C-alpha cells in the first residue's frame, strides 16, 4: 500500500485481521503496521491553494 | 388511487349577491429559498495524477485542460459569494432594535436576536441551523455565518423600527402599530380597523410566529430544499472521490502498481487509459456543478428580490409574498439559505349581503368613492372592500355620475346629506 | 486565518470595507498591505418610540446606474475545419 | 471600472475562444499536433491512429468549448430577460417594486444603450433633511375618534397638524382631510385636540 501522507498514533480498535482501513470514500486512512502491530491514522500532507 | 384535485367548492354567484368579510387572519408562512453552495476547488493534476511526475507529464500533453476547470470552478466559487451578497447585503448601515421592546404588543423575541446564545442567533434561527447538517478542498465563504446573522439582525430592526422607508433612504422611525396601519391602508383596509384592533391583530401575530417556530421544530421536511443542496454537493464530491478506484480499462486503479509492474512501453498506454478516465470524471463533475450553480443563481437572484420586495417594502404582487394580502416579511438567516416569514392579511368569516352597482336618489346616480353597496336585508349601506364596516350612504362616501336611466341594476334608496 | 495561512499582510483591528476578499471574514487592502475582518456598515440605531415620527422635509433627486449585459458575440466554430483542418 | 459587467462578458468569451485556439497545439500523445505533418510522415495504418488521438482531443475541446458557450448563453438570456422586464417595468411605466428600478421611490428610468449590453438611468426620489415629530395615532374631539384621510397626525410641539406622509406640509386637522370611526374609549393612544369644522 503505497502512498504518501502522515502516520500517527491512532485509538481506532482494529480487529485482529484487519490490515487496513478506509473511509466513506474508500480511501485508505489507517493501516496495522505488520512488525508490530499498532493502528497508525494517515492524515494527508498538508496541501492547498496558493 | 385516482388523485384527488381538491374539494369542490361551488361557488354561490348571483348576479347582486356580495361576500364580504367580517373578521381576518394574521397569518404567518415560511419560504425557503438556497443561496449559495459549497464553495469546492480541485488541484487537477493532484486529482488525476497525484505524486507520480510522469503521469504529470502525460498529462501535459492535453494541454489546458485543468487550467480551464479550475477556471470554472473559481467562477463558481466567486459566484456562491455574490450570491450572499445579493442577497443579504441589502443595507449599508447596521440598525438595532431598541433596549424596550414597547411595540404596541407586537412581540418580536422568536425573530429578534438572543444575546444569551454565543451565535447571537435568533430562536428561530437557531432551529435552522440545527435542523440543517485527493487534491479537493473547500473555500469557506466571504461572509460568515455571524456577518449573515447581523445583516438579518440589521434588516429585521430597521423594518421594525422604521418600516419601509430604510430601504428608500435614510431611516425614518414610526411607531409599528401605525407601520401595520400604513400596511393595513396598503391592502386596501382603512386603519381604524387596525387601531381598533390593535390587541388582537398583535396576540394573532405571536401566536402566528410561535406556531411557526413550533411547525419548523416538528418538521423534519420542511428544510428539504437547503438539505438537497448540501446532499447534492456532498454526493458529487463523493462520487468525483470514488471514480479513483475505478482502473478504467486498464490493469490497475492506481498509478504506483502500474508503474511498479510494467516498463514505460505500455505502462504509457495503461496511465493514458487512467488519465482520460479521471479527466473525463472531473469533466462531468465541473459541468454538473456549472448547472447546480446556474440553479442556485437562479434561487438567489430570486431571494434578494424576495428580500428587496417583501422584506424592504410591501408588495403588491399576488402570491409572492406569502399566501394572502401581503403586509411585511422578515428575513431569516439559514445554513446556505434564507427564510422569509411572510406576515399576510387573510380575510376570514365572511358574510352573505345583497350588493346593487349605485344608488338613484333624487334622479340622481351614486357611486361609492372607495368601498360597495351592500343591504343587509333592509337597509342599504356603503362598506369599505375588504372588511365588513357598514356606513350610512352620503355624499362624502359617493359620488354622482349621471341619471339612473343607464346603471343595469341600479336600487332605489335615500342619499343622506350630512 | 480560518481560510488559511496569511504571509505578507499585517493583521490590523480595524474594519474597513471589503477591498479584496480572503474568506471567512477577513478582507485585504493596500492602505503596505493589511489583513482586517470585513466592516457591514456603519453602526445605526433609530430613535424608536411608541409616539415619534420622523417625517422628510426634503427630498433628493438621484440617478442610478443599472448596467446589464444583452448578447454574447454570435460565433460559430466550424467542426470539420476545426478538427481536421 | 463601472462598465466590469459587459467586459466581464466579452473577456470571458474572448478567453474561451483562446483557450479553443490553444488546444489545436495540443497533440494528445500523438506525435505532432499538426496534422500535415503526420500525413506527409506516415502510411495510413498508422496516419490512422495518430490522426484517431488528435480528432478525439479536438473533439473533447470542442464539446467541452460548446458546453461553457451554452451555459454562459443561458446566463446571458437570464439578464436579458432582465433587462427586458427592467425596460417594461421602468422605463414604459413607474414601478411600486422595491429596489427594482434603483434606490429609492422610482419616478422614471431612461435606456442608454452600451456594447452588448443596456445601461438603465434609474430616476428616484430619496427622502431628505428628516425631522422628529410627536405622533398619535387618532384625535379625539367631541366623543369622536378622527383617523387621517391620507397622511398623519403630527405634532410641534405645541399644536397638532395631518401631513402627507413622505413630504413634511403641516395642515389644520379638519373634517375634510379626517374621517370618524366610532369612540375614544378604544384607540389606544388617541389624544386630544380639536377638528376644525369649515
Ligand atoms: C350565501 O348563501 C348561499 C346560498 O344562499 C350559501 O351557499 C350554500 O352553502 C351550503 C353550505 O355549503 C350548501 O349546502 C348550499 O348548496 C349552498 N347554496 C348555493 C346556492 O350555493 C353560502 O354558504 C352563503 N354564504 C355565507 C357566507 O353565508
Ligand atoms: C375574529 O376572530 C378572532 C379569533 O381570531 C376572535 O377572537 C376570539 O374571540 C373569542 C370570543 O370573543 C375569544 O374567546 C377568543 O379568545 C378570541 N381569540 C383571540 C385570538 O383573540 C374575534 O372575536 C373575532 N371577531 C369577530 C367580530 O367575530
Ligand atoms: C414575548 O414572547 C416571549 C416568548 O413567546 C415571552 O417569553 C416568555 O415569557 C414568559 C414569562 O416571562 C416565560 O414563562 C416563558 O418561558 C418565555 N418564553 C420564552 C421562549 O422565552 C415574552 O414574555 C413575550 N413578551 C415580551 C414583552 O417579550
Ligand atoms: C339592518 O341594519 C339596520 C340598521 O343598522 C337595522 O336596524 C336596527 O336594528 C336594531 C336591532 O335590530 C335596532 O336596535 C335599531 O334601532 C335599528 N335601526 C334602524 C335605523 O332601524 C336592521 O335591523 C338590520 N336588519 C337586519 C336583517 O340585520
Ligand atoms: C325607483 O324610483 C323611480 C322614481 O322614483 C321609479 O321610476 C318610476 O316608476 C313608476 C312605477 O313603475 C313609473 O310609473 C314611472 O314612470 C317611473 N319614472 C321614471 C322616471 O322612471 C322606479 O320604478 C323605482 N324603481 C324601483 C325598482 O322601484
Ligand atoms: C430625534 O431625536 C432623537 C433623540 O431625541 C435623536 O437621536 C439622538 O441623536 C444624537 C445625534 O445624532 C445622538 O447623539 C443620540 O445618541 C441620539 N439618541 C438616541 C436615543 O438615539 C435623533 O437624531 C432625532 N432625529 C432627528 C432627525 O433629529
Ligand atoms: C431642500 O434642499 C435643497 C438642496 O437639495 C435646498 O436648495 C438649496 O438652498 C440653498 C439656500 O436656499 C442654496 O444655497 C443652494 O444652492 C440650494 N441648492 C440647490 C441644489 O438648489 C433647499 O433650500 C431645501 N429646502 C428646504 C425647505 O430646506
Ligand atoms: C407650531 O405651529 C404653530 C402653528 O404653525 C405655531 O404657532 C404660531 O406661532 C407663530 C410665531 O410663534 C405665531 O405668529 C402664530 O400666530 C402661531 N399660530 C397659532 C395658531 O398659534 C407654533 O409656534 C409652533 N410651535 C413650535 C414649537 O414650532
Ligand atoms: C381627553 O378628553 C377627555 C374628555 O374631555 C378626558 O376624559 C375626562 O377626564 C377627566 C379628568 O380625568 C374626567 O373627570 C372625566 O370623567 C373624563 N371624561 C371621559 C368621558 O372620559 C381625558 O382625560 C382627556 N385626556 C387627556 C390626556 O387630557
Ligand atoms: C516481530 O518483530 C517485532 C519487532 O521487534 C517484535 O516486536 C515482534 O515480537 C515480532 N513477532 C511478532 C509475532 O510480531
Ligand atoms: C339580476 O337579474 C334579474 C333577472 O333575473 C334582474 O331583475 C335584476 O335587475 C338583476 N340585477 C342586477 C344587479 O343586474
Ligand atoms: C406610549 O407609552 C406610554 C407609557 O410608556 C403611554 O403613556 C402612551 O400613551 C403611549 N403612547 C402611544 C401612542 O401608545
Amino acid at each position: 500500500l503505497t502512498g504518501t501522507g502522515v502516520l500517527t498514533e491512532s485509538n481506532k480498535k482494529f480487529l485482529p485481521f484487519q490490515q487496513f482501513g478506509r473511509d466513506i470514500a474508500d480511501t485508505t486512512d489507517a493501516v496495522r503496521d505488520p512488525q508490530t502491530l499498532e493502528i497508525l491514522d494517515i492524515t494527508p500532507c498538508s496541501f492547498g491553494g496558493v | 388511487y385516482t388523485m384527488s384535485l381538491g374539494a369542490e367548492n361551488s361557488v354561490a354567484y348571483s348576479n347582486n349577491s356580495i361576500a364580504i368579510p367580517t373578521n381576518f387572519t394574521i397569518s404567518v408562512t415560511t419560504e425557503i429559498l438556497p443561496v449559495s453552495m459549497t464553495k469546492t476547488s480541485v488541484d487537477c493534476t493532484m486529482y488525476i495524477c497525484g505524486d507520480s511526475t510522469e503521469c504529470s507529464n502525460l498529462l501535459l500533453q492535453y494541454g489546458s485542460f485543468c487550467t480551464q476547470l479550475n477556471r470554472a470552478l473559481t467562477g463558481i466559487a466567486v459566484e456562491q459569494d455574490k450570491n450572499t451578497q445579493e442577497v443579504f447585503a441589502q443595507v449599508k448601515q447596521i440598525y438595532k432594535t431598541p433596549p424596550i421592546k414597547d411595540f404596541g404588543g407586537f412581540n418580536f423575541s422568536q425573530i429578534l436576536p438572543d444575546p444569551s446564545k454565543p451565535s447571537k442567533r435568533s430562536p428561530i434561527e437557531d432551529l435552522l441551523f440545527n435542523k440543517v447538517t485527493n487534491g479537493l478542498t473547500v473555500l469557506p465563504p466571504l461572509l460568515t455565518d455571524e456577518m449573515i446573522a447581523q445583516y438579518t439582525s440589521a434588516l429585521l430592526a430597521g423594518t421594525i423600527t422604521s418600516g419601509w422607508t430604510f430601504g428608500a433612504g435614510p431611516a425614518l422611525q414610526i411607531p409599528f402599530p401605525m407601520q401595520m396601519a400604513y400596511r393595513f391602508n396598503g391592502i386596501g383596509v382603512t386603519q381604524n380597523v387596525l387601531y381598533e384592533n390593535q390587541k388582537l391583530i398583535a396576540n394573532q401575530f405571536n401566536s402566528a410566529i410561535g406556531k411557526i417556530q413550533d411547525s419548523l421544530s416538528s418538521t423534519p421536511s420542511a428544510l428539504g430544499k437547503l438539505q438537497d443542496v448540501v446532499n447534492q454537493n456532498a454526493q458529487a464530491l463523493n462520487t468525483l472521490v470514488k471514480q479513483l478506484s475505478s482502473n478504467f480499462g486498464a490493469i490497475s486503479s492506481v498509478l504506483n502498481d502500474i508503474l511498479s509492474r510494467l516498463d514505460p512501453p505500455e505502462a504509457e498506454v495503461q496511465i493514458d487509459r487512467l488519465i482520460t478516465g479521471r479527466l473525463q470524471s472531473l469533466q462531468t463533475y465541473v459541468t454538473q456543478q456549472l448547472i447546480r450553480a446556474a440553479e442556485i443563481r437562479a434561487s438567489a437572484n430570486l431571494a434578494a428580490i424576495k428580500m428587496s420586495e417583501c422584506v424592504l417594502g410591501q408588495s403588491k404582487r399576488v402570491d409572492f409574498c406569502g399566501k394572502g394580502y401581503h403586509l411585511m416579511s422578515f428575513p431569516q438567516s439559514a445554513p446556505h439559505g434564507v427564510v422569509f416569514l411572510h406576515v399576510t392579511y387573510v380575510p376570514a368569516q365572511e358574510k352573505n349581503f345583497t350588493t346593487a352597482p349605485a344608488i338613484c336618489h333624487d334622479g340622481k346616480a351614486h357611486f361609492p368613492r372607495e368601498g360597495v353597496f351592500v343591504s343587509n336585508g333592509t337597509h342599504w349601506f356603503v362598506t369599505q372592500r375588504n372588511f365588513y364596516e357598514p356606513q350610512i350612504i352620503t355624499t362624502d362616501n359617493t359620488f354622482v355620475s349621471g341619471n339612473c336611466d343607464v346603471v343595469i341594476g341600479i336600487v332605489n334608496n335615500t342619499v343622506y346629506d350630512p | 486565518t480560518r481560510a488559511g495561512c496569511l504571509i505578507g499582510a499585517e493583521y490590523v483591528n480595524n474594519s474597513y470595507e471589503c477591498d479584496i476578499p480572503i474568506g471567512a471574514g477577513i478582507c485585504a487592502s493596500y492602505q503596505s498591505i493589511i489583513a482586517y475582518t470585513m466592516s457591514l456598515g456603519a453602526e445605526n440605531s433609530v430613535a424608536y418610540s411608541n409616539n415619534s415620527i420622523a417625517i422628510p422635509t426634503n427630498f433628493t433627486i438621484s440617478v442610478t446606474t443599472e448596467i446589464l449585459p444583452v448578447s454574447m458575440t454570435k460565433t460559430s466554430v466550424d467542426c470539420t475545419m476545426y478538427i481536421c483542418g
